[PDB]
């Protein structure tokens, strides 16, 4: 429950996820914020994420964000990331 | 020497100190900016959401009773005059 | 099949508090106070003391 | 005789159980429920001499269960409020007297 | 008030009742516990028992997710104000 | 299992044998339990 911040984004400080993979995918969801605002057609944000997983990582990857929502999961050893930017969760386990 | 006139007084106050002390001055400008008290409600909710983003509710009547579910330490109480100055950002 | 393990993350939710106030009374001073008679016996006597 | 005889005090003494409502943009099968439990409840809680704390208390907890949990209703003589709520979540409903209701979902 | 849901699920194929099961379990289960987390634990758990594992339902008031899941055992649904969101990978 | 003290009073932590990188809880599905298994010890 203890909440962390790693390379600006606010994520569980003992990562469920790879700490490679974490940083990547991290890296990737402020890229595709900073191009296309959650508010607006944020179901197409969340689309290109999921589409981006399978191309460097193992496939049939779940992607779930919404600024309010509670979800409990089972995902493969290594393959959970969840984390907060600004306002809004982000939370992918990969199946 | 109006602004010392008034004296606004917070009967009951939960919120940072800093922040409160930030409250006093936007009530004070907000009564002598706003001709009624309709548009007193109406800029002290605009002045509060640019200044913090949420959902702000503010009701100020002569008299009135209000229960309310406001985010912990989000609720300022301040009395000036007649007029009751209480905002609660709802979640 | 690689071995699966199951996470719960719920995003937080903003604490709702509920109070209930009247503000029937009028304005008074903070230290005085409106229901005691003597509080406000006591201060209107002050004011006429100019 | 008839509204001429009437007077603001006569009319007040007169009827304490009319219901008047100024403002309605909630369901009404949703307001008929409301309406039946604020009356009641007002009454109850009334006592000697009316609470404006008293009432809200009452009315609060009994929304909360009622409908949803975050349920805000605020009651005074006269007031100014800017309120932004959820749609058809908000009714607006004052008693004979000086009595002001405001009952909203956030 | 639930005015626009997606069904993808079996119909006549003897499977008619994980889409009823569905919307009963989520009702019931929404009331009594009234949390999000625990709402997603007990429709999962009970979803588990009747047609196996690997099933994985997320519940949030207001949310955006994009996910693969098998045909024919996904179904999105509103649960009076929350919204219920329950499929089957793998 | 042994606790190291910081110097000049900071907040106390401790080493432990267990492994951090190793995935916290393991769990997998038991046809006879007919539900989700999790076992907490790795």
């Amino acid at each position: 429950q203890q909440y962390k911040t790693f390379m600006g984004a606010r994520v569980l400080w003992p990562p469920e996820c790879a700490d490679d993979i974490l940083e990547g995918a991290i890296r990737e969801t402020q890229d595709a914020l900073k191009k296309f605002e959650i508010a607006r057609e944020g179901q197409k944000i969340a689309e290109h994420l999921k589409k981006y997983m399978d191309d460097h990582f193992d496939p049939y990857w779940h992607v779930f964000f919404g600024k309010n929502f509670g979800c409990q999961a089972v995902h493969n050893k290594n393959r959970f990331i969840y984390f907060y930017i600004e306002k809004t969760a982000f939370l992918m386990y990969q199946t | 020497s109006h602004l010392d006139k008034v004296q606004p007084v917070i009967k009951n106050s939960d919120m940072s100190v800093e922040m409160q002390k930030e409250v006093e001055e936007v009530a004070k400008k907000a009564i002598d900016y706003c001709n009624t008290d309709k548009e007193i409600a109406t800029f002290i909710k605009d002045d509060f959401r640019s200044r913090y983003h949420g959902t702000w509710h503010c009701i100020v009547g002569r008299n009135f009773g209000s229960f309310v579910t406001f985010e912990r330490s989000y609720y300022i109480y301040l009395y000036v005059g007649q007029l009751a100055i209480l905002l609660f950002k709802t979640g | 099949i690689a071995e699966l393990s199951e996470h719960s993350v719920n995003t937080e939710r903003v604490k709702t508090g509920d109070r209930g106030m009247s503000h029937k009374e009028g304005g008074w001073p903070g230290n005085v106070d409106p229901n005691e008679a003597q509080e406000t016996g006591r201060f209107k006597k002050r004011i006429e003391k100019s | 005789k008839a509204v001429t005889d009437m007077d603001i005090n006569e009319l007040r003494k007169l009827m304490i159980g009319k219901a008047i409502i100024n403002s309605s943009d909630m369901q009404g099968d949703l307001l008929q429920e409301a309406q039946d439990v604020i009356q009641s409840g007002i009454e109850n809680n009334s006592a000697p001499v009316l609470n404006i704390e008293a009432a809200c208390k009452y009315i609060k907890e009994n929304l909360d269960k009622k409908f949803g949990p975050t349920w805000q209703c605020i009651i005074g003589e006269g007031y100014a409020y800017d309120v932004t709520v959820q749609n058809n979540t908000l009714l607006f409903m004052f008693y004979n007297g000086n009595l002001a209701v405001l009952i909203f979902k956030s | 008030h639930a005015n626009e849901q997606i069904i993808d699920m079996p119909e006549n194929s003897e499977m008619k009742s994980m889409k009823n099961d569905a919307f009963s379990q989520a009702k019931f289960a929404v009331e009594n516990y009234k949390f999000e987390n625990k709402i997603s634990s007990h429709i999962k758990k009970f979803f588990d028992e009747k047609y196996g594992p690997n099933w994985h339902c997320v519940v949030g008031k207001h949310f955006n997710a994009y996910v693969s899941y098998d045909s024919k055992n996904f179904i999105f649904f509103y649960e009076g104000q929350l919204a219920i969101l329950l499929y089957r990978k793998g | 299992l042994t606790a190291q003290e910081l110097n000049e009073d900071m907040p106390s932590k401790m080493l432990e044998p267990k492994n951090p990188q190793a995935p916290k809880n393991i769990t997998v599905y038991d046809y006879y339990t007919r539900k989700f298994k999790t076992d907490e010890l790795v």
